[PDB]
């Protein structure tokens, strides 16, 4: 506990002392690039899709989204997207590599001009660790 | 994330003996027992009992770092007496003391009406 | 939000005592310090658990879905 | 009778006040440590969530379910799943609990530790019963639901110790004192004018003779006689917190004797 | 059985597919949710 450090009762931490919820929200648009080129929400197939993420795409339902409730982890693909140009490059959204958790909620919408866009919430519970500031 | 599994505190590792008895170089008839997956609970208990043994010249234990559940216990005895035997006797004495403690608590508890 | 089961410091179950405490205050008019003590919460670690709780859940329930 | 002696002062379902004489402080403490940390208990360890329409998070709830005390009387005839021979869990190593709750009422619907139901075969052993100390007989308040608020989940309770998680801690606070008159000179009393006036006299002062100023310091004097109070959470009865504590420490020492025994072979 | 998407306010299930119209049946509101996976999630109670 020297030089501004402190000791925590690991017993208390287990009992719920200082735990917290954590929610991050990932967004993605289905953009329209002119008269012909349109991005798509789907599960990319590795044969006809370039520059795929090394992460896994299995947690995607055929609409290109993970259903809420699935547990995720680093580098995994939350939102599947392709930007057709010619067959098509991979424009998917992976979960931050330094994080993990369970998907809390996933919503599908259109905006002011009607571009399909989807928001994904991810919930983790952060339990007080060592370099944690108080 | 860099957090070790909680069972690592008590559950022995792959090919890891509870005891590792190494001999002390610096002193005659002295030894160093490393106790894996153990803490103060046992260390201070044993050390204090070896102190009661008259034929025991030196006894001390230390938890070299708190991230690891292990402790080094150093035993030095008079010539002819073996430190492993010293440890064996102190271990036994402790058990026999606890045996009486249980018996005595049990008897006293049974007398209570609450 | 929502009464902690077990006091953080010693782990005495405090999960059952909530409604009982809130009752000893409305129904019995009793002051906080006596109600806590009635409920057998003697150590201040246990006392602080109930005494300083904010049951936010009750607001959370006010939203429809 | 023999070696160290006990003299119980008060008893209940929840507390044991006693005096431990003819013992080493090291022993009194080692027992105190074991009671807190090494006595096995049954507690919810896996929570599979089928439905949750609540205002609370799946894991928020999950966490609470572990802290709910379960009957661990016959905990000794249950195996640690790690040591058990199945694939995950079974009857020989676990207790399966079920919880289905729904807001039928226009008023707030409460979810209690009483609402837990055992689905696994108990092998007729005193285990996995949610401990209810509650006057109204409800036990721990897990959750609150409104209308269409449903909570459907499954719990797997497993044998464990407080070292792995504090949920398997069968004891609440353990009171521990010795030498209520500082005869041993084990503390240097901080004061402003008088340490005797400034520092409150212990309860246990009555169970010991005051030092009487006109006497020299007893250096030869050693620490024996310990005024303790063991508080139970429910899982195990107060007496068995003491007994099982004595026994665990005894078993812990036996392992060392045995280890030395296996080492003698080579 | 099967509820592809749920409604934000009225909480009525929807089950729609690609190019069906992003709106609810009765209420207007284009909000709409996703409904939990049927692949049941398990958590350690620590
Ligand atoms: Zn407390
Ligand atoms: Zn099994
Ligand atoms: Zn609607």
């Amino acid at each position: 506990n020297q030089e501004d450090s402190m000791i925590m009762n690991q017993s208390s931490i287990d009992r719920g002392l200082f735990r917290s919820l954590f929610f991050r929200s990932y967004m993605d648009q289905e953009k329209k690039y002119g008269m012909s080129i349109t991005e798509t929400f789907e599960k990319p197939q590795r044969t006809n899709t370039l520059r795929m993420k090394h992460g896994t795409y299995d947690k995607l339902d055929d609409d290109g989204l993970i259903a809420p409730g699935v547990r995720v982890s680093g580098e995994d693909v939350i939102i599947g997207k392709t930007t057709p140009i010619s067959s098509k490059r991979d424009a998917s959204t992976p979960l931050r590599s330094t994080e993990n958790g369970i998907v809390d909620q996933v919503l599908v919408t259109t905006n002011q001009d009607g571009l399909k866009f989807v928001k994904v919430r991810v919930r983790t519970t952060k339990i007080p660790q060592i370099g944690d500031k108080f | 994330m860099n957090a070790p599994d909680r069972f690592e505190l008590f559950l022995l590792g792959e090919g890891e003996s509870k005891l590792k008895i190494d001999p002390d170089t610096k002193a005659p008839n002295a030894v160093v027992i490393t106790f894996e997956k153990e803490d103060h609970t046992l260390g201070n208990l044993i050390r204090a009992e070896l102190l009661n043994d008259r034929k025991v010249l030196f006894a001390a234990y230390k938890v070299e770092h708190p991230f690891f559940a292990r402790f080094k216990l150093r035993i030095q005895t008079t010539e002819g007496y073996d430190p492993k035997d010293a440890l064996k006797n102190a271990c036994n004495s402790i058990i026999n003391k606890l045996g009486a403690l249980k018996t005595n608590f049990e008897t006293e508890w049974n007398l209570q009406t609450l | 939000m929502i009464v902690p089961v077990r006091c953080f410091s010693c782990g005495k179950v405090v999960g059952d005592k909530w409604e009982s405490y809130l009752n000893l205050l409305q129904e019995d008019e009793l002051d906080e310090g006596t109600a806590l003590s009635r409920l057998g919460l003697k150590r201040y670690c246990c006392r602080r658990m109930i005494l300083t709780h904010v049951d936010l859940i009750e607001k959370f329930l006010r939203y429809n879905p | 009778e023999e070696g160290p002696q006990v003299k119980i002062r008060e008893a209940s379902k929840d507390n044991v006040d006693f005096i431990l004489s003819n013992v080493d402080l090291a022993m009194a403490n080692s027992l105190r440590r074991v009671m807190i940390a090494e006595i096995p208990t049954l507690a919810i360890d896996s929570v599979e969530v089928e439905t949750n329409t609540t205002v609370l998070a799946d894991e928020f709830i999950a966490h609470r379910l572990g802290l709910i005390p379960l009957q661990s009387m016959d905990i000794e005839q249950l195996e640690y799943s790690r040591d058990c021979f199945c694939e995950d869990h079974c009857d020989k190593c676990s207790v399966v609990l079920t919880l289905q709750a729904f807001g039928e009422s226009e008023s707030t619907t409460n979810v209690y530790s009483k609402d837990l139901v055992i689905v696994s075969n108990l092998m007729g052993r005193n285990i996995g019963h949610p401990i209810i100390q509650d006057k109204e007989g409800n036990g721990v308040l897990i959750c609150k639901l409104r209308k269409g608020q449903e909570l459907k989940l499954t719990c797997v309770a497993k044998k464990g110790i407080a070292k792995e998680h504090a949920k398997w801690g069968p004891a609440a606070a353990i009171e521990f004192e010795y030498d209520p008159w500082n005869k041993l000179k084990h503390t240097d009393y901080w004061y402003e004018q008088d340490s005797a006036k400034e520092w409150p006299q212990s309860k246990n002062c009555e169970y010991e003779d005051p030092p009487n100023e006109g006497d020299p310091f007893d250096y030869k004097a050693q620490a024996d006689t310990f005024y303790m109070n063991v508080e139970s959470v429910g899982s195990i009865p107060v007496d068995q917190v003491v007994v099982r504590g004595i026994d665990t420490l005894q078993k812990k020492v036996a392992s060392i004797l045995l280890a030395l025994t296996q080492m003698d072979q080579d | 059985a099967t509820l592809k998407y749920i409604c934000a306010e009225c909480s009525s299930k929807l089950s729609l597919s690609r190019t069906d119209a992003v709106r609810c049946k009765d209420c207007g509101h284009r909000i709409l949710l996703k409904a939990r996976t049927k692949r049941l999630v398990q958590f350690e109670a620590r």
